[PDB]
RNA sequence: AUAUGUUAAGUGGAAAAGGAUGUGGCGUUGCCCAGACAAC
RNA sequence: UUGGCACCUCGAUGUCGGCUCAUCGCAUCCUGGGGCUGUAGUCGGUCCCAAGGGUUGGGCUGUUCGCCCAUUAAAGCGGUACGCGAGCUGGGUUCAGAACGUCGUGAGACAGUUCGGUCCCUAUCCGUCGUGGGCGUAGGAAAUUUGAGAGGAGCUGUCCUU
RNA sequence: GGGAUAAGUGCUGAAAGCAUCUAAGCAUGAAGCCCCCCUCAAGAUGAGAUUUCCCAACUUCGGUUAUAAGAUCCCUCAAAG
């Protein structure tokens, strides 16, 4: 594992403190956990935790891959977190904050309402770009792929909800 | 019906009936089935005894 | 999706993969994508 | 016919047992439980009447299984209607009645005849540590592994 | 919630606002009294138990149903009331209301509320294929000896036998059924009948279950 | 029951042409720390 | 399906279509959920999951099949002794009569047409539909109930707003 | 209407410094599955539960006798047959 092995993992100011399996991470916005594998072996030289995989098993090779990819998503977004942007593209397609939720008008017979949840904010700039801040990285990816999902984009002019650097494949169709 | 009551009073001492009747046969003893099931209720210290002689022929 | 015995990559920018026991092609464009079965 | 014992009513001695289940997989616990009930342990076993004692299960909701056959394994039965065959997963009857999950898979290695099923009633089992017949004042059992 | 008991009189017609006539069935609800309040704690479901009619009291040489008997007298003196003909309990109202002794009086509905209702059905006795069931008949010209027989029973021999739920003649018969989303009209409380827009199952002076409805 | 190994598909416990980064074993031969082999 | 073999049935396994009554499979006709499209929209084509329910009235033919008229969301393909005659018809066809054409010296025949031509049985056992008596359920009775299990139900169009 | 799923769509993510819906993990998703609706149901020999009513002597208790609460025979009937 060569990403496993690069297991240098610098930190900050967030404090790590591990109980055994399940480790706890705090810092600027922090309070996360996760009970992460029974194998692995977990050292601090000084702050920098360091992962060490045991038995050079198939199994043992790639879970010492991931285990050293969680905990680096662990503290950097406790760090600086994680924001994700997407706009809108077409005619009278207007999103809105209420509050604490988010409203949008994208061509249906009614509005959809967005209810928010825990340790993410939303925010509007233009009444077309929509940003989605928070501090775990598997969270905050999964609501701007279900707000997408409203209506996604669209081949032959490229209306709908996309992501503020995707690419869109346009096919030609005239009447 | 006697191999089943052998096989039962043998695993009380830690043997199988294969290990007994191994053991036994180097032992040189000649008893048969119908009276080693005998002696195994009737006579249980006695039963022990043997089960020694062919536990240290092996 | 084209479903048929016999996968396998047609242009240079599809890939082959498995997912839960079945094989299957990932390409850029959609009209690539094979599963086999 | 020169000289066999037999056994009879007024000659044996039936007992209680309890054995735990957590951490057990579902037909090596079952396969020594069915000879318990049975009694091939006793020295005194004839074919022909009961000895053989009780046995009280009480974990049974910890029973482990191996490989995929949680999600596999379905259970079968018809109401002898047409089109009436039913069916349940295995981890569908561990997470709802967990004690009709053991109780089948013993019943299943008993013979079919009037004394199998009457050996099959000496069977008590129970989802979680507690069981009501401590007047009966039963015994921890080892399973010889 | 609102149960209450009652039997069938009759059927008849209601002119409704604005010149709608509207059928409607006719209930006499009267003296139902709570007898017995269940319990979860002592009996593992929450419930109430209602008796209808009040029948005469305890008597030496009875010899039928209108004299009470002595496990009925006792049963009916825990609560302080008279012996009843019809029992019947209500598990779908709120236990923490009515205390063991009232009287649900008829003016628990009002007028719009949907309802169901419950009964035995009629009774017809030994019925036959085409009217038990809803069979169509054979021919009834051209030859033919076949008029209100059942049809075939089954296959060859690839089953050598009939399956069950196979609808042959039989007892076409009284059961409980229930009907769904009627309507109260008007309520009236001196005399203590419930008028409900439709008709219910059973014959005359029958007997009545009357609950709110589910949906 | 002893000892060594393979399999993860309930294969075992019913079939082919073909297709496939599924995993073990044995060989020949390329580019190697001068920095490849990826991504920048 | 048309066939090959000739293993049960010759001291009889006794009949094509239609009627009545059903039950199963899915290689899906409609409805449901998706992918790709040479898919602008409305419509369509093709592939995947899916068997819960539903799946038409007439004219001509003994007809199966097939053609046509009008409808429908749709008018699916197959198995069950080419499902079912101890449940029904008996138009068709292996019966005796008669006639045409053809063949035959002839008696007769075709497998080619046409008219007419007898469908038995009081249900013992299993099985199914409904209804009762006896015993049991560690005292005996009346009444109200829980619900392990089982069964039923499960369809769809048109119009108005957006 | 709720829960779990099919084809499918995804998030994070290594093995393989990339990429990757999957290997470990987290979601969503059909009129089909299980519940929800109606009916039968403790001969469910595993024979369940609550409320109320009733309680004997002889005796060789081998059984006899009379009996309680409660039922039935018999008679008048139908909303049932
Ligand atoms: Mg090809
Ligand atoms: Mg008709
Ligand atoms: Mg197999
Ligand atoms: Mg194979
Ligand atoms: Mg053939
Ligand atoms: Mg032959
Ligand atoms: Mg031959
Ligand atoms: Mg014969
Ligand atoms: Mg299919
Ligand atoms: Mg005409
Ligand atoms: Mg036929
Ligand atoms: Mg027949
Ligand atoms: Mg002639
Ligand atoms: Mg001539
Ligand atoms: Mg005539
Ligand atoms: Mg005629
Ligand atoms: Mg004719
Ligand atoms: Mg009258």
């Amino acid at each position: 594992s060569r990403v496993g092995k690069k297991i240098i993992d610098i930190p900050s100011d967030v404090t790590v403190t591990f109980d055994g399996n399940h480790v706890t991470v705090k810092g600027p916005k922090g309070e996360l956990s996760r009970t992460l594998n029974e194998r692995m072996t977990f050292k601090q030289e000084e702050n920098t935790i360091e992962v060490v995989r045991p038995s050079d098993s198939k199994e043992d090779r790639t879970n010492h891959g991931t285990t050293r990819a969680l905990l680096n998503n662990m503290v950097q977004g406790v760090s600086q977190g994680y924001v994700k942007v997407l706009e809108l593209v077409g005619v009278g397609y207007r999103a809105q904050m209420q509050g604490k939720d988010l409203i949008l008008n994208v061509g249906y017979s009614h509005p959809v309402e967005i209810k928010a949840e825990e340790n993410i904010t939303f925010s509007v700039e233009k009444n077309t770009v929509v940003k989605v801040e928070g501090i775990s990285k598997e969270q905050v990816g999964a609501l701007a792929s279900n707000i997408r999902s409203v209506r996604p984009p669209e081949p032959y002019k490229g209306k709908g909800i996309r992501y503020q650097g995707e690419y869109v494949r346009r096919k030609e169709g005239k009447t | 019906l006697w191999i089943t009551r052998i096989n039962a009073a043998a695993r009380q001492h830690e043997m199988s009936y294969s290990r007994l009747m191994n053991g036994l046969k180097k032992a040189g003893i000649d008893i048969n089935r119908k009276m080693l099931s005998e002696i195994a209720i009737s006579d249980e210290k006695a039963f022990a005894q043997l089960v020694t002689k062919a536990k240290d022929a092996l | 999706m084209k479903v048929r015995p016999s996968v396998k990559p047609i242009c240079e920018k599809c890939k082959v993969i498995k997912r839960k026991g079945k094989v299957m092609v990932i390409c850029e464009n959609p009209k690539h994508k094979q599963r086999q079965g | 016919m020169r000289q066999t014992f037999m056994a009879n009513e007024s000659n044996i001695e039936r007992k209680w047992y309890v054995i735990d289940a957590e951490g057990q997989t579902l037909g090596r616990l079952s396969s020594e439980v069915a000879s318990i009930l049975r009694g091939k342990n006793k020295v005194t076993y004839t074919p022909h009447v009961d000895t053989g004692d009780y046995v009280i299960v009480i974990n049974a909701s910890k029973i482990e299984f191996t490989g995929n056959k949680e999600t596999d394994k379905v259970y079968y039965r018809h109401s002898n209607h047409p089109g009436g065959i039913k069916s349940i997963t295995a981890g569908e009857l561990r997470r709802t009645n967990p004690e009709r999950l053991i109780e089948n898979s013993i019943k299943g290695m008993l013979p079919s005849t009037r004394l199998g099923e009457k050996q099959g009633k000496k069977l008590f089992v129970y989802g979680g540590a507690e069981h009501p017949h401590a007047a009966q004042q039963p015994e921890n059992y080892e399973l010889r592994g | 919630t609102k149960g209450i008991l009652g039997r069938k009189i009759g059927m008849t017609q209601v002119f409704g606002e604005n010149g709608e006539l509207i059928p409607v069935t006719v209930v006499e609800a009267k003296e139902n009294v709570v007898l017995q309040k269940k319990t979860v704690e002592v009996d593992g479901y929450n419930a109430i138990q209602v008796g209808f009619e009040d029948k005469k009291a305890y008597k030496k040489d009875a010899k039928s149903n209108k004299y009470a008997n002595k496990p009925a007298e006792g049963h009916a003196k825990k609560a302080d009331a008279a012996p009843k003909r019809f029992i019947r309990e209500f598990r779908n109202v709120d236990v923490d209301a009515y205390e063991v002794g009232q009287e649900v009086s008829v003016d628990t509905f009002v007028a719009g509320d949907v309802i169901d209702v419950t009964g035995v059905s009629k009774g017809k006795g030994f019925q036959g294929a085409i009217k038990r069931h809803g069979q169509s008949r054979g021919p009834m010209s051209h030859g033919s000896h076949f008029h209100r027989a059942p049809g075939s029973v089954g296959m060859a021999s690839d089953a050598s036998r009939v399956f069950k739920g196979q609808k042959m003649p039989g007892r076409m018969g009284g059961n409980t059924v229930t009907v769904q989303n009627l309507e109260v009209v008007q309520v009236d409380t001196e005399n203590k009948v419930i008028l409900v827009k439709g008709n219910v199952p059973g014959p005359k002076k029958g007997l009545v279950e009357i609950r709110t409805s589910i949906k």
